[PDB]
């Protein structure tokens, strides 16, 4: 159970992880987050979509950067 | 000169040990035919219980030499001595045994030896069921792809 | 065996059978014979021997 | 309390399987799920792998596997007929019969090289006869009791069984084609069973199984059943590209 | 050779052994016996180093 | 198949201006070669960028039958002392190695 | 219990009755890769003892191939304190 401070510190080392009560609201909002993360990260998927809509770079990772916030509806109540 | 060797590694001294067990597998690597399958395994069986010596230096050194006189000799008689000493307790020489067999395997192809090990899988004791699966850990670390 | 009684005295040869059941007298023969081929299987070199032969 | 208030927050079997779009999946324990909307949408997903059986039960994994006899182990041909296995045997039985003393003596005045290891046989084994085992694919966990499980959903007519056809009165084998059973006996005689209208019966409904023989002894086909005007009972009675691999190693 | 051979075969071998334990178990014979010495050495008892 | 009477091939063409071939192999002595070329190269000249080699080709789902030409394509930019090492791994003269690179995109591609 | 304060580039060391194995995985052999510590177990009279027994820093812990195969030596510090 010191094993669990140390587990709830990982938790809290890394954002994304889960316990066994996790809800599908924390679950896939951080999936989605990581998936702006690296959509960002990549230098070529950021072309992909620059490219499908006629937006320029740096309005692409501003549009991701600013979903970033709230990107998967209001929280789960 | 081997003649005059083999007392020595009775030494029971790090640094005498160390040097003496690189000379004799200098020896048996390059020399293997001048030496007897009979001196070979003699010196098996003294082997089998360097492994409880108190410095890790000595142990890897021996089964290092047990995969030699398996590339010397062929592997079915040193991998006979390896199983009964499996047989024996207190786990850390067992823990080798089961690293040489590992090594015994790599070198002389592991089809030689697996039917042996797997077929002794099935003596109905527990320190040498967990050996064989420590074994062929070991063994496909060795053999990893 | 390789026991000879001059008579009978059956208490001993009882109990001297017991001694020597399951064919012991041949085993013995048998270990020693082996022990000894083992020393010259060994010793090959110093011996000048190139063959052992145990006759079946 | 609040146990007792979101128990009453909790809703019906039924109030789900209505609920969802995929039913099939609806069981108590996701009508236990403190979020079994979620639960269900998962467990109807594609591709996912469901829980083991084994959470429920009283008994540990394979405490089940306990019980009952089990045999130990069997090796794979290709390392029987590679004389390791064989070896091994005969070396096993050798000191089984051997007296603790001789095990002693060996160890002392040793057997050297009783039996030199068998090469080629063995790299051949390994390297030229080596094959594929059964797997099993991705979602088949193995639980206690697999054994046991009765077997079904094979609605089909045609399958068949040796010891079935044998104390049934029909033939095993090649001749599970060539014979018909005695149920397609009366399946010309009265029909095939109206729940298996869309089951053909061979040599009743179907045509001829591979060399089928016609006439009205033990051994035969018969009366394919047909109409007076010829049209037979249903169906026929008596019957009327570049496969290669691109990146491949020969 | 065959001297040494001898004087270890008759103390090592294990069929001998299978002898004399058949042959104290008929007499049903037991030893009783278990297993500075320089208190006990300087004695009137002679004892040599070599 | 690009060269005439080249064996086939798979072209793949990115969207970052890439363009390669995925070719089969017809010896278990090639596949075991490079297999053996890459399990050492892997190991004795990682990458720069931090990474591990193994762990990039299975970023998603783990590799599968799949050599990496462009490490192997690097024992020529190696150093003549692990140029060394390696080819003697196979004991094989850097001459052998070389070859066997080289020739395998010559029967191939370009 | 854990440190695991994260990672550095001041190596850990062993006593000599610790000597051999490894830091988690408890293993003896095919050592691949040497163990890092933080300076916040690294200073101080922590400068130089065993991760296990407390006892003199002497021998180098390592990590086991299979620790590397798996990675878990990229968390850091693994100080029982
Ligand atoms: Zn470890
Ligand atoms: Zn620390
Ligand atoms: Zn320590």
């Amino acid at each position: 159970y010191t094993i669990h401070s140390q587990l709830e510190h990982l938790q809290s080392k890394y954002i994304g992880t889960g316990h066994a009560d996790t809800t599908k609201w924390e679950w896939l909002v951080n999936q989605h987050r990581d998936s702006y993360c690296s959509y960002m990260g990549h230098f070529d998927l950021l072309n992909y979509f620059a490219i499908a809509e006629n937006e320029s770079k740096a309005r692409v990772r501003f549009n991701l950067m600013e979903k970033m916030l709230q990107p998967c509806g209001p929280p789960a109540d | 000169l081997l003649p005059r060797l083999t007392p020595i590694l009775k030494n029971r001294h790090e640094k005498v040990q160390e040097n003496c067990i690189d000379l004799v597998g200098r020896i048996a690597d390059r020399g293997a035919e001048y030496v007897s399958a009979r001196e070979w395994m003699r010196i098996c069986f003294e082997l089998l219980e360097l492994l409880k010596a108190h410095k890790k230096a000595i142990r890897r050194a021996t089964v290092n030499t047990f995969g030699y006189i398996a590339k010397a000799i062929g592997p079915h008689d040193v991998l006979a001595t390896l199983l009964n000493n499996l047989k024996v307790q207190e786990r850390q020489n067992r823990v080798c045994t089961t690293v040489a067999i590992a090594i015994v395997a790599e070198t002389c192809s592991p089809f030689t030896v697996l039917p042996a090990l797997m077929n002794e899988y099935r003596v109905p004791e527990l320190n040498v069921q967990n050996g064989v699966l420590k074994s062929l850990s070991f063994l496909f670390e060795y053999i990893g792809e | 065996t390789g026991i000879f009684m001059h008579g009978k005295i059956p208490t001993l040869k009882i109990s001297l059978i017991q001694i020597f059941r399951a064919h012991l007298w041949q085993k013995i023969h048998e270990s020693i014979v082996m022990d000894l081929c083992q020393v010259f299987d060994q010793e090959l070199d110093a011996l000048e021997i190139e063959t052992v032969q145990k006759e079946t | 309390s609040k146990k007792k208030l979101r128990r009453m927050n909790r809703f019906t079997v039924a109030e789900l399987k209505q609920l969802v779009a995929r039913p099939d999946v609806v069981e108590m324990h996701d009508v236990t799920a403190q979020d079994p909307k979620l639960l269900v949408h998962l467990k109807a997903t594609r591709n996912s792998v469901p829980v083991p059986r084994h959470w429920c039960f009283k008994r540990k994994y394979l405490q089940g596997k306990r019980g009952i006899e089990k045999p130990p182990f069997e090796l794979p041909d290709f390392i029987k007929r590679t004389g390791i296995q064989e070896m091994r045997e005969a070396l096993q039985e050798k000191e089984e019969q051997k007296t603790m003393k001789s095990k002693m003596r060996e160890k002392v005045r040793p057997k050297m090289g009783k039996i030199d290891i068998d090469y080629q046989k063995l790299h051949d084994a390994f390297f030229k006869w080596q094959t594929k085992p059964k797997l099993t694919i991705h979602g088949d966990l193995y639980y206690e009791g697999k054994e046991f499980e009765t077997r079904l959903k094979e609605k089909k007519p045609g399958d068949l069984s040796d010891e079935l056809r044998i104390s049934l009165g029909m033939p095993v084998g090649p001749n599970a084609h060539k014979v018909p059973p005695p149920w397609l006996i009366a399946m010309q005689r009265y029909g095939p069973p109206p729940s298996y209208p869309n089951l053909k019966i061979p040599g009743l409904n179907s045509p001829i199984p591979e060399s089928c023989s016609f006439g009205y002894h033990a051994g035969g086909w018969g009366k394919p059943p047909v109409d007076e005007t010829g049209k037979p009972l249903y169906g026929d009675v008596f019957g009327t590209i570049d496969r290669t691999p691109w990146g491949e190693l020969e | 050779l065959i001297q040494q051979a001898m004087a270890k075969i008759m103390k090592a071998n294990p069929a001998l052994y299978v002898l004399r334990e058949r042959i104290r178990k008929g007499l049903q014979l037991y030893s009783s016996e278990p297993t500075q010495n320089y208190g006990e050495l300087f004695s009137n008892q002679i004892i040599w180093f070599v | 198949t690009l060269i005439p009477g080249g064996s086939e091939s798979l072209v793949y063409t990115t969207l970052s201006g890439g363009i390669g071939i995925l070719v089969p192999f017809t010896s278990h002595e090639d596949h075991d070669f490079f297999q053996h070329v890459e399990m050492h190269l892997r190991s004795e000249h990682p990458p720069l960028c931090g990474r591990d080699h193994l762990s990039f080709r299975s970023y998603y789902f783990p590799v599968k039958n799949v050599i990496d030409g462009d490490l192997c394509e690097q024992f020529n930019s190696m150093e003549p002392n692990k140029q060394k090492n390696v080819s003697e791994e196979l004991d094989r003269t850097p001459p052998e190695v070389s070859k066997k690179l080289e020739d395998i995109r010559t029967r191939y591609a370009f | 219990i854990f440190c695991r304060k994260q990672a550095g580039v001041a190596i850990g060391r062993l006593c000599e009755k610790c000597d051999g194995k490894c830091v988690i995985c408890d293993s003896y052999v095919r050592p691949c890769t040497l163990v890092r510590i933080c300076d916040e177990c690294n200073y101080g009279s922590y400068q130089g003892r065993c991760v296990i027994c407390g006892g003199p820093g002497v021998s180098d812990a390592y990590y086991c191939k299979e620790c590397t195969i798996q990675e878990k030596d990229r968390d850091g510090c693994p100080k029982i304190v």
